[PDB]
DNA sequence: AGCTGGT
DNA sequence: ACATGTGTGCTAAGCGCACCTAATTTCCTGACGGCAATCCTTACCAGCT
């Protein structure tokens, strides 16, 4: 059971992701230039969303000692936590451990209980700390995203041992590619030289780039792995799938949104279930040329319908069924009118869609999978 | 050459509306808009009947588009791998210098038509460093023969020579 | 709690956001060229507006020396010891447009910068009197950016985290149709007959005319955290923003293109998540002989609004909103009626309805906050 | 008799393979830079594919003693196993050893635990390793084994470990100039701080390209190394066809979920294989009409034309196939009407190629 | 009875 | 890739812009894995042809 979500989103003039010099992220798809949003952006926007608070629980941080000190309260505790964590094998150079460490939040309490224990020696305390850190797989964020801890070897106490600290990711996200041929535009900003003085010229001028695009976004969620690394909590797993769907639909990357308030919802979502991941990025190898009798989003949905019906004919007539729940708001744009039978269930409501997918996975209710949370 | 100089001088004569419609045609061929082709024909036809040597048509169109977008001034001795490299010495060699350096080397393995966006980012960081002069004639006659490797290696060695000084 | 504004205007032949060449700004939306009014321009015209001249609490200046001037002569005392903070002088400037308030800043920055008290000991006082305030409405809406240089500033400056998030999200105004640029040829003609019948200077001007769509979103609890518990000034902010988005227009080439026009449609929604109804106008509005451009655009907007309302809603929390047309010439299309909770014909009553949703603050006593 | 399987795959911006520095692999084909995917990565991803699980029966391990110790509840044999292996010829925990999984598991367990010897125990363990040819993944990828001559015994011999590879996967050559793209990523520190900076500013390079993928089956070799049977051979050929059309290299797919599918299949039966790399010696530059996939297919069909007439082999004609789903992408848009059996499915072409292999069907063979 | 593949 | 198909009969000269303007802090990863052989002999000796 692999749940995939294909999203066609039209965005206003925006700069939702950029490189070092400020240009929006571009890719050469099909030999032509297309604007691009990175998968880490949508991944973290899903993670830091307005429905995933009940599903949080991860910190991929470098300042563990601050959290252990905050648990310790007003008991100093910075120096001995620092020396213990340096003794495990996470070296510090300026003030922080020199690698990212990912671990559930609820283990902070017993980690600080190890740290505040003065009866233990040095290698025993560091080994207990490493055991607590390495066996912290209680959150859904580490369930979806993944983990790796490889402690440093030269400046490490010899009597320190680590179990398997690596978890496997249950969420696969692709980079959002522009459906149409993408061109970047040029904007210069100015500053406010509001108080006159004597020059009356310019205070500051510059150069900024932006692009508007219709984006194709991909999400891929496993079920057995997500419930395997969530130790079989099926209510929690169904809650993750549902809240992840709502987050992917209702949230956008927070890149320069204060100046480009591009908060446009998906005008078509294809939610499907089968064993192996399909992909529809090759639907738009030829860029969409806008003619006057049609629209950009309408033609993008039509080309997506052509490719999806195409590979459903060439891929999905087997003994293994493939069932999809096509979503548009209130049926704005249905599928290709030359077929009119591709979608299994023409869904017009996102909440009836989340009820339907929760019913399909094993049979679940949003009000009943909300009752289980990990935080 | 005595033919490309007239082309650059005629380009410097162009007024604001003409290079505005040239600015609007970035990344677009000279067919989908009639006024752009008309402007290019007016700029490109009369210099073949007065001097025997002219640049390539695609080079002229690309250079006109870039000139409209950036609007430098023509000065001898200010080719791309001198000002480039001069700005590379004003950098931290640890992280940013490989970034800008790779941005420059991207040009050396591209055909004429696809260089609009890499030349755009190179001239964008040139504009960020407040560069006014660019030898448009020198750039044009090293670009019209960009397909022979001696001039590419000479351009690269000019970058090396400007970097070591 | 998010307060959203969606507007539809239509201006005369105009040059509002021209190029340095002179060309009005354009962007591509849906593969077709649309006129764009810059988000920075909309925000600045909002800030400098007449009805925003009752809210201002910040200047965001460049060279604070002349503002800290007006014993009666503190300079070269202002600019000279201004270099210690990391803001060097280049033709008596500070080289960084500091995001920074205007009332308490100027009223308590004279006491520590009128010489005395030692250099680099008044640097911490500079940090206190520059990087602390944030109790300005327009600054907290527009955010705050500050940075001291590391090359010239001394190590005695203890700069805290001055990064302050913005409570406002505006989008660039997009025309609802295919933009067309008009090349107005013009000359400059001489009147003295000092020579033969010449003219003078000949050249060109470029302009356009369009029907614009503007989107705003004012965060509520983020704003009340940014102002730290001032409810009435927050109500002043939201109401004055609702008034200033409508009644005020950009100030580009308005001397030669007077296109002051009022929005014929304002839609305000109240959700806990943001949306933008810009995908309605992916198809440009083709004007037909039986209707007008504004009415057709409003009909497409009503189509999209009803559709998104039926598709992304029916929670336990419904979506409530008020629709504004002036004297009801443009109701919400001819489709499904009663979509908006209240169709309001006047602007001040729409503002009052938003304010009554906000928690029950009126419009008159809120202005007594400032 | 040998089978050719050609694909033309366009991919989303992705990094399916990297070198030591992290750049996507590049080759100088035809005087220009072409993006490359390593053959071994494709072979590994097709090995680990979700449809080969009925046929995945090969293990490449140095921890053989760990495999012995796992299947022993209370009989700890891990130092005795280690010294048996250490005088087998491997010298250390060892080098990489290829074998069948279940065979080595059960019967190396029974041949190791008995306290009957230490020298002949290593000799018979080595013979069990060398006779482990009952696996078709070994038959496809190939395996030799060279033990040391220093850390061994003079009484321990090794039989001929000759296993030929029945598969020649080519490296996926891009159909155009490679445009290697630089991705700039940061790592967010979840807890805040004074600096408001990234935990790790890093380097990643990605390349979006239309890859010409090329495989080849030596079916005669596939049955000369898989003994006299043909049922397992037909099952493996069908399994590879499904896997290659269905799976992708497991590179940075968590960061670039490019699971796009092959937009072209060309199966041609002959005794002299051909790659259509010379179909794209001229780099494919797109035009305003059509797309990169269609221009690449057009150049490929032009090459198929002058190697089906200029290099015609009408003694053994082409049985050239397609996967044109309901004829979305035809080959002969101008002249090349030589696609004899253009179809729009995948199981149909699987069944067809095992039909010209011999008297087999898709469903009956799928039980070995 | 010698020969040849191994030590 | 202006010329050349004139076909009662298709003008034209004077005129085309100057200047202020581009900022920074910091952030940058650890470990594990790295192939064996075979390309002249201490040469006779015993498995057996």
């Amino acid at each position: 059971m692999l749940i995939e979500i294909h999203m066609i989103q039209n965005h206003s003039p925006a700069n939702l992701n950029r490189d070092d010099l400020g240009a929006p992220k571009t890719c050469y798809f099909g030999g032509v230039l297309r604007s691009r949003i990175s998968s880490q952006c949508i991944k973290r926007s899903i993670r830091t969303s307005n429905d995933f608070k009940a599903l949080l629980g991860g910190v991929r941080t470098r300042r563990l000692a601050d959290l252990i000190q905050q648990e310790a309260g007003e008991t100093e505790c910075w120096k001995k936590a620092q020396e213990i964590l340096n003794k495990c094998g996470f070296k510090n150079k300026d003030d922080n451990t020199k690698m990212l460490v990912f671990m559930s939040k609820d283990k902070i309490k017993d980690l600080a209980r190890i740290v505040l224990d003065n009866s233990l020696g040095l290698t025993e305390a560091a080994q207990q700390v490493a055991n607590v850190i390495a066996q912290a797989t209680l959150a859904p964020d580490i369930a979806l995203c993944g983990r790796m801890l490889e402690p440093n070897d030269k400046d490490k106490d010899k009597k320190v041992k680590w179990s398997n600290t690596t978890v496997e990711a249950a969420l696969q996200v692709a980079h959002a590619i522009s459906t149409h041929i993408a061109r970047p535009e040029i904007d210069y900003f100015v500053a406010a030289d509001d108080v006159p003085g004597e020059d009356a010229g310019a205070g500051h001028i510059g150069e900024s780039m932006f692009a508007s695009a219709c984006f194709y976004k991909y999400f891929s969620i496993d079920w057995e792995q997500l419930v395997k690394n969530l130790k079989g909590d099926t209510n929690l797993a169904a809650h993750t799938v549902g809240a992840f769907l709502l987050a992917a639909a209702k949230t956008n990357p927070s890149g320069k949104q204060n100046s480009f308030a591009a908060h446009n919802y998906p005008d078509g979502i294809l939610v499907e279930f089968k064993n192996s991941p399909i992909s529809y990025a090759n639907a738009f190898v030829r860029p969409v040329s806008v003619v006057k009798e049609s629209d950009l989003v309408e033609q993008s949905i039509g080309q997506l319908s052509n490719y999806v019906n195409d590979i459903r004919l060439g891929y999905y007539d087997e003994q293994s069924p493939v069932i999809g729940f096509w979503f548009s708001p209130n049926n704005r744009y249905p599928l290709g009118y030359k077929h009119s039978k591709l979608a299994s269930r023409n869904i017009g409501n996102l909440n009836e869609l989340v009820g339907a997918v929760l019913d399909y996975i094993g049979g679940f209710k949003w009000e009943e999978v909300q009752k289980s949370k990990a935080y | 050459n005595r033919g490309t100089v007239d082309f650059i001088a005629s380009l410097e004569n162009l007024k604001e509306g003409d290079l505005g419609i040239l600015r609007k045609l970035r990344g677009a061929r000279l067919d989908e808009k009639l006024p752009g082709f008309d402007l290019f024909s007016a700029l490109w036809w009369p210099l073949r009947q007065k001097n025997q040597r002219a640049p390539k048509r695609e080079v002229a169109w690309l250079i006109a588009k870039l000139f409209a977008e950036f609007r430098f001034e023509q000065r001898e001795g200010a080719t791309l791998p001198i000002l480039m490299g001069g700005i590379c010495r004003k950098l931290e060699p640890k992280k940013e210098l490989p970034r800008v350096l790779a941005r420059f080397d991207q040009l050396a393995s591209l055909d004429i038509m696809q260089m609009e966006e890499p030349l755009s980012v190179i001239m964008g960081i040139l504009r960020k460093h407040q560069q006014v002069c660019l030898d448009w004639v020198g750039l044009t006659d090293v670009l019209s023969f960009w397909e022979q490797e001696p001039v590419k290696r000479e351009w690269s060695d000019s970058f090396i020579k400007a970097y070591k000084i």
